[PDB]
């Protein structure tokens, strides 16, 4: 989740 | 040193740099520490490691290659490698004095009987100090420190990592960036044997991470330790 989001692009 | 393996060291300075605050300064901000559940500085070193995995994120993102993998790598290997980074990143602050983290603050100064208080035992920590000294005794300049972090993250072995053969090339060009550095920079007696000492280094992680996970999903498993635990540790050691 965090993760995931922090690392978009 | 070739021209791209100086950008490569550049980059990681850079990257180390805006990651890594020698002031201490946002530790106020943190939950308390307790000295005084007997698990008093549980609160206030999830704080601490919550800080740390935030920066370890920052970092890895700089690390060239990195970013070229799938996310879902990436996340692989941000989630295995977080707690190794942070107890290599935290060399930093260690200090052979008195076996201790000094970040800045009088009751900034963790030991073991801290690392203690958050739920872990000597078969976690006796084996961290070890570490941190044996490191410390290394005298690494800051360019292998930073190289040797960010091998660390990028490693193809981690369990669930798809694209190995990407994430192996990516660790190759930065590990003979580092051999490199070494047999350009690194004087003797010093430099003798350094790279494998290094590379044993990263296998003493993969031991005190095996045992940090252990202890982490014992202590987590209880719900009034859960609830002190930041969303992202949850989430990262999870
Ligand atoms: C790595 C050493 C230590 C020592 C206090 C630590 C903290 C929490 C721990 O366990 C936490 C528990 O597992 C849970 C999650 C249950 C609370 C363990 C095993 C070790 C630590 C971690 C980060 C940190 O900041 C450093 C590194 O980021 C920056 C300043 O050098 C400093 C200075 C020390």
């Amino acid at each position: 989740p965090m993760l995931m989001n922090l690392l978009k692009d | 040193l070739s021209e791209e393996q100086q950008h490569i060291i550049a980059i990681l300075l850079d990257a180390h740099h805006k990651t890594y605050d020698p002031t201490y300064a946002d530790f106020r901000d943190f939950r308390p520490p307790v000295r005084m559940s007997p698990l008093s500085m549980l609160p206030h070193l999830a704080d601490l490691v919550s800080y740390s995995i935030q920066k370890v994120i920052g970092f890895a993102k700089m690390i060239p290659g990195f970013r070229d993998l799938t996310s879902d790598d990436q996340i692989v290997l941000l989630k295995s490698s977080a707690i190794e980074v942070i107890m290599l990143r935290s060399n930093q602050s260690f200090t052979m004095d008195d076996m201790s983290w000094d970040c800045g603050s009088q009751d900034y100064k963790y030991d073991v009987t801290d690392v203690s208080k958050a739920g872990h035992t000597l078969e976690l920590i006796e084996p961290l100090i070890k570490f941190q000294v044996g490191l410390k005794k290394l005298n690494l300049h800051e360019e292998e420190h930073v190289l040797l972090m960010a091998i660390c993250i990028v490693s193809p072995d981690r369990p669930g990592v798809q694209d190995a053969k990407l994430v192996e090339a990516i660790q190759d060009r930065l590990s003979n960036t580092l051999q490199t550095y070494i047999r350009c920079r690194h004087p003797p007696p010093g430099s003798h044997q350094l790279y494998a000492k290094m590379i044993q280094k990263l296998a003493d992680l993969r031991s005190l991470n095996e045992e940090h996970s252990k202890q982490y999903r014992s202590l987590s498993f209880q719900p009034e330790n859960s609830m002190k635990l930041t969303p992202l540790v949850l989430e990262v050691f999870g």
